[PDB]
This record gives C-alpha cells, structure tokens and sequence, in this order.
C-alpha cells in the first residue's frame, strides 16, 4: 500500500503489523531471515522513539541539546539544573562507564528466548499495566510500528541535520523554520 | 569454440571452458593438476584471481575518483589529491585524518582479519561459518558450494544470476572486469613512479598532446 | 493513406494508422522495439504540454512588456530577480510536488486503471480511459474531450501540434538568444523591420 | 629521433633478426640448430596463430637478439666513429 495499485509481493501480506508491500530489493524473501529482521525493526524503532523525548524535552526548557554532552561536557553532574542541582552521583565522569555496562545487560537477558512472537513481545512481566491482554492487541502493534517508523525516521533526521549545522537545537531549528518559512530551508545544503 | 590468446598443447589438456574466462592462457602451466601444492593448485589460483580482480576494481576505481570528483567540483579540492598523496605513502604525500596512518592500519587489520580469517575458513570447510554463533547473523554468512561466490543474503540481495546462463555470463564479464582493473592499478603504480601526477592528469595530458604526452616523452621522469 | 513528412515513401510498420498526429516520422526508427512506443507518445505529451506553458511565459510576458502593460523582466533575467521566498527554496519545495504529480503520473503509466482514486477521500473519481489524456473536475472541468473518437483525434492532434511548435520555438528563445543576447519580441520586431540583414548566419 | 642513425640501426637490426626467426634463417622455438648448423623441425607444443610457425616466445627471442645486436653495433659505431 506504500504505492497504491502495486501488486504485494507474495511474501509481504496484510497480516502482521505495517505490510504494507514496501520491499523495493527483496531483503526478506526468506520467512525465517524476514523473522528477524522484524525483530531488528522493532528494536531499532523502540530505541528511537525512546530516544527522541530526550531530545525533545530537555532543550525545550532551555536546557542545552543532544549535542549539550557527548564528550568532554558538563563535568558538574548534570548541567547544573532540573537533573538535581548537580544532584547526579556520576558528577565529575563524562565519559561515564556504567551505561555502557547494564545495556550489555539488557542484552544479555534478551537474546535467547523462543517463540519468535513472544521474542518480540514478551508481555507479562513486561506488561504492569495489562494492555496486552485486550481484543485491539493488532491495532496496538500497529501504532506502535507507524510512531517507530516515524522516530527512525526523525532520528535520521536528527544525525544528518546535527552534522550539516555543527552545533544547534534540533528544535531551535523548527524555530529557524518558523521565523523563515520560505526563506530558509533544508536548500542551504542542498543548493547555495 | 573460444578464444585462444596463447594457449599451448600442455595448458589446454586441463583448460578446458568450465572456469568463467577460460581462454586457455597458461604459458607457464601454473595450474597443471599434476603438481598441484599449497598455493599452486587449481583449486586456489582461480579464487586467488578473482579476489585479486575484485580489490583491483575497488582500487582503480577508488585511486582515481576523488581527483575526477574534484575536477568535476564537487568534493572538497584540498581532498581532491592523487592516490599516493592519500597518506598511504607518506612521504611523497600526506594527508590528515581522524586518527594517524598507524592506528587507522591497526583498526583495518582488525576488521579485515574478522572479515578475511572468516573467508579463508569458509574456503578451507565449507559451511563452516554458518554453524558457531556470531552477533546472530551467522546465518546470512554461510556460503555457497563454491567459495568465491557466496550469494547469501548479504552478499547478493538484488538478487542476481536466477537463471545459469545469465549467472555464468556475468561471472565471465566480473572475472574480464577484475582482470582490467588489475592491469590498470600496474599502469597506476608505474605511471605514479615515472611520472609524478595522478592517472587522471595522465589521461588529461595524453589527450591533449598526444604525440608529445607517452611514455616514449615521459621517461624523463619529471 | 494519410499525409507523411514525405510526399513519397512509405510508413514504418509501427506507426501504423493510430496515435494522434501520426505522420510515420521516424528516420532513425527510435520507437522500433515493442513496448517502447507507449513510452514515448507519453513522453512528447509531457514535453508539449510543458512547452506550451514555457512558451506563454517566455513570449507573452515580453509581448506585453515591449509594448508595455506589466513590466516584467526579461525570460532570460527572470532567475535572479529576488522573490517573497529564495530561489533555492523555491527549487526544493518543486522538487517534492512535481515528485508527488509526478509519481502519480508514472504509476498510471506503469500500471493503467490504478492511480484513479482521491487519495483523503475514497470517494472523488478521475474520469480517465486513456493513458496521458485524465480528465475529471481538475484537469477536464468542461468536459471537452469525452465523446466520439472522431473529435478526440481532431483535438487531440490540433493538441500536438500546436505542442510541436511550442516545443520548437522555446528551442529558438534558448540558442536564439544565447547567441544574439537580446529577448525573443526584440528579435521579432528587428526581423521585419530589416530582414535581410537579420538572419542566423550574421550573429556568429 | 625517428630519423636518427640510432633508431635506424635498432629498427634494421631488429626487423632483420625477426625477418630471419620467422622465415627460417635463423634458430626459433619450431626450428632447432644440429651439431652441422642445419635446422631441423620440431613440436614445441606452442600454437601460434602465425601459418608458417612464429610463436610468441619466437618474436619475444628474436627481438631480445637484435636488441642485443642493435645495441653493440650502436655503440661500436659511436666508439669508432
Ligand atoms: C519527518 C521528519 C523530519 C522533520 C519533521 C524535519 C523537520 C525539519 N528539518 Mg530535517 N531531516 C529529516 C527529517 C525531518 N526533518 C531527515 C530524515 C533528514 C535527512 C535527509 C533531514 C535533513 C535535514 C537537513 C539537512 C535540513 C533539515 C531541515 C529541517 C527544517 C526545515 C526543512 C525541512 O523540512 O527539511 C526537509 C528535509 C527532508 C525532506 C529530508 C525542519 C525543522 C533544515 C533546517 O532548518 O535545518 C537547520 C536543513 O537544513 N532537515
Ligand atoms: C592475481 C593475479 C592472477 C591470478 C592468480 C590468475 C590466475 C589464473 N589466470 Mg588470470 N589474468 C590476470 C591475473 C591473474 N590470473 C591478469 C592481470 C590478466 C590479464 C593480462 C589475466 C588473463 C588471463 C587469461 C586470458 C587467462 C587467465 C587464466 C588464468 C588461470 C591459469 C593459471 C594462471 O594464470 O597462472 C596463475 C597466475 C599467477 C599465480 C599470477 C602470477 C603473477 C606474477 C607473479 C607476476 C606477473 C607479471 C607482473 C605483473 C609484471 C608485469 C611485467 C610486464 C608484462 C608488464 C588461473 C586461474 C587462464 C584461464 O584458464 O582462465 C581461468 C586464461 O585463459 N588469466
Ligand atoms: C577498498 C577500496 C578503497 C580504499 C581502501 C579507499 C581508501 C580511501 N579513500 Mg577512496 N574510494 C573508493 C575505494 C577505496 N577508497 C571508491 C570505490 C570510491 C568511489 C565511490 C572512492 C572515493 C573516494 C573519495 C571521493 C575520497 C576517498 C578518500 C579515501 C581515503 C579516506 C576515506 C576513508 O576511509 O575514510 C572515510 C570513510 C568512512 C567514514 C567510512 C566508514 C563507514 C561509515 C561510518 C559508514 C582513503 C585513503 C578520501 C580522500 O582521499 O581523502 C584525502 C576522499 O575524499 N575515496
Ligand atoms: C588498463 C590499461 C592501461 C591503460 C588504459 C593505460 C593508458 C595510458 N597509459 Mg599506462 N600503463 C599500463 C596500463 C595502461 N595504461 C601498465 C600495465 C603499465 C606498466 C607497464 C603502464 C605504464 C605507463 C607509463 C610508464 C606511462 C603510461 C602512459 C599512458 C597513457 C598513454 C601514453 C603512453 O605512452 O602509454 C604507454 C603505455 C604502456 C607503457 C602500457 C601499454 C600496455 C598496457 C597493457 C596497456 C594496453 C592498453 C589496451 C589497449 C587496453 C586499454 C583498455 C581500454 C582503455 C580500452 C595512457 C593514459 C604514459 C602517460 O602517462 O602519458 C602522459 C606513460 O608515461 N602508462
Ligand atoms: C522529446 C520530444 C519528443 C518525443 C519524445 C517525440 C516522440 C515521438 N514523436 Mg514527436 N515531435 C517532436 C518531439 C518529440 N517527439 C517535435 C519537436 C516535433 C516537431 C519537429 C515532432 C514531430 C513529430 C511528427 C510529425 C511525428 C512525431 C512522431 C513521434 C513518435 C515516433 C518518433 C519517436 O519514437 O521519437 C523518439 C524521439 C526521441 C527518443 C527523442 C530524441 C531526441 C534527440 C536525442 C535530440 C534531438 C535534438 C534536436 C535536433 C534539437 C514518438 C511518439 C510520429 C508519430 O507517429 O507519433 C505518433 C509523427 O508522425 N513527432
Ligand atoms: C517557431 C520557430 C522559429 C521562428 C519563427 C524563428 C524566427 C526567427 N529566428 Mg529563430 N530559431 C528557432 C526557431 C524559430 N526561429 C530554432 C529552433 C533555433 C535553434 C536552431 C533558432 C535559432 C535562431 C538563431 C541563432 C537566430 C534566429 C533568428 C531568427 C529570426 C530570423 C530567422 C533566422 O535567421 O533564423 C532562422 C533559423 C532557423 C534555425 C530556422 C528554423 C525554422 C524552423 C521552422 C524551426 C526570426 C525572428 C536570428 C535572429 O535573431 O534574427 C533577428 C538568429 O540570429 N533563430
Ligand atoms: C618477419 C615477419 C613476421 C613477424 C615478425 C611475425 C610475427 C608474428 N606473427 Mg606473423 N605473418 C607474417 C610475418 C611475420 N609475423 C607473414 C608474412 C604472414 C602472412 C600474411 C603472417 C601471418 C600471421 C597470422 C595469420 C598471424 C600472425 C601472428 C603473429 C604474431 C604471433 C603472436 C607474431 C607477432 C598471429 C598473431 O597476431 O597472434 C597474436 C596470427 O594470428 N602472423
Ligand atoms: C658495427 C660493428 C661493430 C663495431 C665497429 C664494434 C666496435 C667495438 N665494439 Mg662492439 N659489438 C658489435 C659490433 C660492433 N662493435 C656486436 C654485433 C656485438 C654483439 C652484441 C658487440 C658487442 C660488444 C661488446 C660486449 C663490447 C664491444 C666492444 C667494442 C670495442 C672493441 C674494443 C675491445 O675491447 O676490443 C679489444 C678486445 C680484445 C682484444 C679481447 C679482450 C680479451 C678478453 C675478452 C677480455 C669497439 C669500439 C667492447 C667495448 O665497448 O669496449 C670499450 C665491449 O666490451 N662490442
Ligand atoms: C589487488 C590489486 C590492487 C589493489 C589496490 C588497492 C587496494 C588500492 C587502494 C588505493 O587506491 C585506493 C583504494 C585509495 C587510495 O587513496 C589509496 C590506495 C591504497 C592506493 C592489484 C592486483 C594486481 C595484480 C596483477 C596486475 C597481476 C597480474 C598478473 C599477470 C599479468 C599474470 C600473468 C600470468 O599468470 C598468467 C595470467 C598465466 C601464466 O601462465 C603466465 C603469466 C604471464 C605469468
Ligand atoms: C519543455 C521545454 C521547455 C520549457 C520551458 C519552461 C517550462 C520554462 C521556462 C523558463 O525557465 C525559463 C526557460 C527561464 C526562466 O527564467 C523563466 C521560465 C519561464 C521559468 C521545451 C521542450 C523541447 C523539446 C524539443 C525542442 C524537442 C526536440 C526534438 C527534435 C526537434 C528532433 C528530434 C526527432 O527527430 C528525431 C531526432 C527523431 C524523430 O524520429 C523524432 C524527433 C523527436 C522528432
């Protein structure tokens, strides 16, 4: 359905979230391979949706950017505001080694499981709420790859238009759009 | 039935048409099964071509485009410089990079050793890649009967040569290619020491004052 | 049969007798293979259709700019003037738009009867049976090509032609004034008041 | 150079040499020298497409040879005179 009137292709059917016949190469003839690379999409798309509030909240409020601290940054905790006034127990450490230790983690304790449908979607111990246990569970995953899809896609975004303005809000930019509609747009790196 | 560009009665007993681009050219009889050995065998040279040919053509078609993209203006000219001058020599050029020469070759032997030790062990036992774990997409990387061709998903995922004469055509036209590119990157190399510019200024040079622009004017080193 | 370029000869077996403005013009026989064709009548639809346009922009305004009654600059400056947006701006939201119409052009080529449907709202319909030629309340709010063949072919081929020479004289206003450096309704009204000291061959 | 004594010694010495390999005046790879300097025919098992028998290795001898001739008789003749 990604192009109305192209015919789906035998593999991709209107049966699990998205399908919507968007496979231009063919990645994922075989169904197994096809398996996992769900799997990936939905991993990529959780951690960017994840991903993109962090980069959103903080500066509205003034705070600095996702460019704010990634190296060589803020050594008094966090900023000096709203994360505790340098409250944070990993004040001085930028570079900080226990982030980059619980991941693995987290890893570690998901790779493994069988039932691909519930390698995907645990639910139980991960459902506190209880919505998976509900008669609209299709519809849910749908919504929840559409704004995945959607965050790649604004994350996309938010790495290439971080490395064609070196230093700037993400969303000072929607500022920069807004206070110039017409006259300043992505054509400053497209054409000069 | 095939072209025969210095075929002799001892090369073509065994030369016979199965390899893509058989043209029965062993003057020197390297792949005679009778002594076959460690690295003389029938079994590695043709590999040992094709790997050959395929970084020939990532390198006369990567020595050359940064200074055709840069006469054509559109990657920066201070990184529009002759392959030689690329850091890869140091003295007769250098460039500076993110990391110094050293490290960034201590980073490519790492991933080139999880990439090559892996080939090599696919073409020693077969299959033998797709069976231990690794980061989960061991599967992809298993192979196929053949070791310079495996066609897994990774490496072929448009899907090429469905049907086998179109498979062994392009076979023939990769293998004519890569030996091509070899030939070039000797004439990149000679062209470098005896003449002191890029193989594109060289071009350029020869096209414009040809009688005056060769090899027979261009000895004279500078 | 029908009148060719030529008085005499005879017309390639492909451009039989059908599409509009057939005149078994094709020397170096460009449109031989099958399928290729199809291909092609739509592409001189696409560029007519944009000639046509470019032409209305390119000689009307200088028409009634020479005389005077707009003052509008010159076709070949009109790239530089500065505008409420910029001019690279202007250039990237074309891009997206004339990607949109576009895409949706080429997916009805590719496939006939597929594109027919208002996307928002399944219910507006695009009155269309022919590839190039879609109607509806957008493109066809009068309803002047629907009917019997016989008009169709008469307007349609009165369509190309007056394309064909639209496409030709923009040829003209690009080299014609690259090489002379003066507007298009200049050269006009330089050629009939001298012509015989106003001809390609002396502007070198 | 082109009409220089130098080019025109080589180019004899070698169009010579080669003129006397491939027409059976001298030894090549299918026309083996006896003990009495007589040339009988043998199967090197090189095909050439040449009809009357010049192989590649035949043209790469020949010209080695009157490279090698060319180049004494250059250099005797700069010497003497
Ligand atoms: C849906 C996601 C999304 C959204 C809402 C925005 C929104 C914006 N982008 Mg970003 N962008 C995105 C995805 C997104 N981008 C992606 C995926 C890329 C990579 C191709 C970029 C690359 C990019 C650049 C390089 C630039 C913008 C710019 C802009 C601003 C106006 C021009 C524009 O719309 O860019 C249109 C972009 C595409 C059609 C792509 C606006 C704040 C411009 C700006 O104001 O930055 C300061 C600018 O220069 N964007
Ligand atoms: C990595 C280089 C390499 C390797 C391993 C092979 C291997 C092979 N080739 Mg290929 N080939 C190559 C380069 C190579 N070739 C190049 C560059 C050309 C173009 C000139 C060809 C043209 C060619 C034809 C036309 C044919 C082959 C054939 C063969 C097979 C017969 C055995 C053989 O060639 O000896 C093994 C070769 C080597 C071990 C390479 C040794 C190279 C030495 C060390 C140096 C070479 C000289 C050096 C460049 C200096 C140049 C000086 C001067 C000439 C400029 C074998 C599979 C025949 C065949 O059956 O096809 C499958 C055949 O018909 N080859
Ligand atoms: C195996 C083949 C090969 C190799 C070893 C190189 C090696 C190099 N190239 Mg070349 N190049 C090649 C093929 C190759 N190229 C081909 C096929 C093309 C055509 C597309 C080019 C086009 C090209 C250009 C246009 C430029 C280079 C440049 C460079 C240099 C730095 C680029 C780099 O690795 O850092 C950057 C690489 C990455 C960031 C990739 C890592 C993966 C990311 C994160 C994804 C380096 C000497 C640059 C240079 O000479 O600078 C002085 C330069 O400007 N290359
Ligand atoms: C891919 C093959 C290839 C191609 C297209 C060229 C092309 C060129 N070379 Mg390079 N060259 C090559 C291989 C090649 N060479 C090899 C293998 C060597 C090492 C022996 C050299 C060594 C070399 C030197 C030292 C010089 C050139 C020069 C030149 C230029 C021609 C003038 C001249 O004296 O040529 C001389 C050519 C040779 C000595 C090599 C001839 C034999 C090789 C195998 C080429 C055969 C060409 C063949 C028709 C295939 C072409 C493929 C395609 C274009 C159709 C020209 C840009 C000169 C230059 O830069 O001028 C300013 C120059 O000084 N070349
Ligand atoms: C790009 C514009 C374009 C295109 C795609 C076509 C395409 C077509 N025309 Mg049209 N035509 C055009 C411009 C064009 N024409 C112009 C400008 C004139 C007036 C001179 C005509 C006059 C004309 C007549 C009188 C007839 C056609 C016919 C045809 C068909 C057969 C010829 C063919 O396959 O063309 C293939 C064309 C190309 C691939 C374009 C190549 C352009 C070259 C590369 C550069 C030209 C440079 C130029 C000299 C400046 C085909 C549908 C015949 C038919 O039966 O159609 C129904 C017919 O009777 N055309
Ligand atoms: C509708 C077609 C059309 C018309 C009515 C005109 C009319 C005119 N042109 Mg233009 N011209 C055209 C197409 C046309 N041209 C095209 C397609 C080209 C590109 C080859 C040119 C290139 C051109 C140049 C370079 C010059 C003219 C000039 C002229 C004027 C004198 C005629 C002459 O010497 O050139 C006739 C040239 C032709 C190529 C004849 C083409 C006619 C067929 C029907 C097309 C006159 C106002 C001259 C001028 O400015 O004088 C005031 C001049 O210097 N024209
Ligand atoms: C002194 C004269 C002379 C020399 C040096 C050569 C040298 C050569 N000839 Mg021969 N040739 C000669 C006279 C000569 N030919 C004569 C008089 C004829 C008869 C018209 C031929 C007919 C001939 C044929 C038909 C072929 C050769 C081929 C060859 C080449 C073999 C490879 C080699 C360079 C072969 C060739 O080009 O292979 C590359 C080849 O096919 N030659
Ligand atoms: C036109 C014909 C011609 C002429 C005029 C000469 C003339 C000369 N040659 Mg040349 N030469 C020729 C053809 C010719 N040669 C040919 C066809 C070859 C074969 C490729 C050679 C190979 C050749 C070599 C290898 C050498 C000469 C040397 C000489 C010089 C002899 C001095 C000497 O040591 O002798 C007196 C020698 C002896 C009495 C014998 C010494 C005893 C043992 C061997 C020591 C003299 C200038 C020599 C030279 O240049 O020295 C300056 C030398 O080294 N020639
Ligand atoms: C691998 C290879 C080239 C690799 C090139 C690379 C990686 C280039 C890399 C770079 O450019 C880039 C990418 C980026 C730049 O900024 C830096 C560098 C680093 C410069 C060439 C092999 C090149 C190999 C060559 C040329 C081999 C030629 C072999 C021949 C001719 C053999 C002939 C015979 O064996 C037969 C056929 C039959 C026998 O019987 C008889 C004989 C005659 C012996
Ligand atoms: C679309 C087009 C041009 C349109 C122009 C537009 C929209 C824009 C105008 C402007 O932008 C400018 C310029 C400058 C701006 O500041 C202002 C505006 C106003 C914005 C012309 C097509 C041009 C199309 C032409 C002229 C086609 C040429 C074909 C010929 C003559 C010959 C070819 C063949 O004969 C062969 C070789 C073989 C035969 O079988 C078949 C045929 C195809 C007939």
């Amino acid at each position: 359905e990604w192009l109305p009137g192209n015919p789906r292709p035998s593999y991709l059917d209107g049966s699990a979230p998205g399908d919507f016949g968007f496979d231009p190469l063919g990645l994922g003839e075989v169904p197994e391979n096809l398996e996992r690379f769900k799997e990936s999409e939905l991993i990529h798309a959780r951690w960017a949706m994840l991903a993109v509030p962090g980069v959103l909240i903080p500066e509205a409020l003034g705070y600095g950017n996702w460019v704010s601290a990634q190296k060589w940054a803020a050594t008094p905790g966090g900023q000096a505001t709203y994360l505790g006034n340098p409250v944070p127990w990993g004040n001085l450490p930028v570079i900080l080694a226990i982030e980059f230790l619980a991941i693995a983690f987290a890893e570690s304790q998901r790779n493994g499981e069988p039932d691909p449908e519930k390698r995907k979607y645990p639910g139980g111990a991960f459902d506190p709420l209880g919505f998976s246990k509900g008669a609209n569970l299709e519809e849910l995953k749908l919504k929840e790859i559409k704004n995945g899809r959607l965050a790649l896609v604004a994350f996309l975004g938010f790495a290439v238009q971080a490395i064609a303005y070196p230093g700037t809000g993400p969303l000072e930019n929607l500022k920069t759009h807004l206070a110039d509609p017409w006259h300043n747009t992505i054509a400053h790196v497209i054409i000069p | 039935k095939r072209s025969l560009i210095f075929a002799s009665k001892q090369s073509l007993s065994y030369l016979d048409g199965t390899l893509p681009g058989d043209y029965g050219f062993d003057p020197l009889g390297l792949m005679d099964p009778e002594g076959a050995g460690g690295f003389i065998d029938p079994q590695w040279l043709p590999y040992a071509e094709i790997i050959n040919g395929r970084f020939a053509m990532l390198g006369a078609a990567g020595a050359i485009a940064p200074e055709v993209l840069g006469r054509i203006g559109l990657i920066p000219q201070e990184t529009a410089i002759p392959w030689f001058q690329s850091g890869v020599i140091p003295p007769v050029g250098n460039y500076s990079y993110w990391a110094d020469p050293y490290t960034l070759f201590v980073l490519e032997m790492a991933l080139m050793g999880f990439a090559e030790h892996r080939r090599a062990q696919d073409y020693y036992k077969p299959g033998s890649m797709g069976k231990q774990y690794f980061l989960g997409l061991e599967k992809f990387l298993g192979g196929s009967g053949n070791p310079a061709y495996p066609g897994g998903p990774i490496f072929n995922f448009l899907g090429f040569g469905k049907n086998e004469k179109e498979l062994q055509e392009l076979k023939v036209k990769e293998v004519k290619n890569g030996r091509l590119a070899m030939m070039a990157v000797l004439g990149y190399f000679t062209q470098a020491i005896f003449t002191g510019v890029g193989p594109f200024q060289n071009l350029l040079d020869h096209l414009a004052d040809p009688v005056h622009n060769n090899v027979l004017t261009n000895l004279k080193i500078h | 049969d029908r009148p060719l370029w030529l008085p005499g000869s005879e017309a390639p077996k492909w451009l039989d007798g059908s599409l509009p403005g057939d005149y078994g013009f094709d020397p170096l026989d460009l449109a031989a293979e099958p399928g290729r064709l199809n291909w092609m009548v739509q592409a001189e639809l696409v560029h007519c259709r944009w000639a046509m346009l470019g032409a209305a922009g390119i000689f009307i305004p200088e028409l009634l700019t020479k005389i005077g009654i707009l003052n509008t600059p010159s076709w070949y400056k009109a790239g530089d003037a500065t505008y409420f947006a910029d001019q690279g701006t202007l250039f990237i939201v074309e891009l997206l738009l004339m990607a949109w119409a576009e895409s949706r052009r080429w997916a009805d080529i590719a496939r006939p009867g597929s594109v027919n449907t208002d996307p928002i709202f399944p219910n507006n319909k695009l009155t269309g049976t022919d590839v190039g030629y879609p109607g509806g309340l957008w493109f066809d709010p009068l309803g002047w090509g629907s009917g019997s063949e016989d008009k169709l072919k008469e307007i349609r081929t009165k369509e190309v032609k007056n394309g064909r020479l639209a496409m030709l004289a923009v040829l003209g206003a690009f080299v014609q004034a690259n090489v002379t450096h003066v507007g298009p309704i200049d050269n006009l009204f330089a050629h009939l008041a001298d012509p015989y000291h106003t001809t390609i061959l002396q502007s070198l | 150079y082109i009409g220089s004594s130098t080019n025109l010694i080589m180019v004899a010495s070698t169009t010579l040499m080669l003129f006397a390999g491939r027409f059976g005046l001298a030894p090549s790879a299918n026309r083996k020298s006896t003990a009495g300097l007589k040339l009988v025919d043998r199967d090197s098992g090189l095909q050439t497409g040449d009809p009357a028998g010049f192989t590649a290795t035949d043209t790469l001898a020949c010209g080695a040879l009157g490279h090698v001739i060319g180049v004494g008789i250059v250099l005797g003749l700069k010497a003497t005179a």
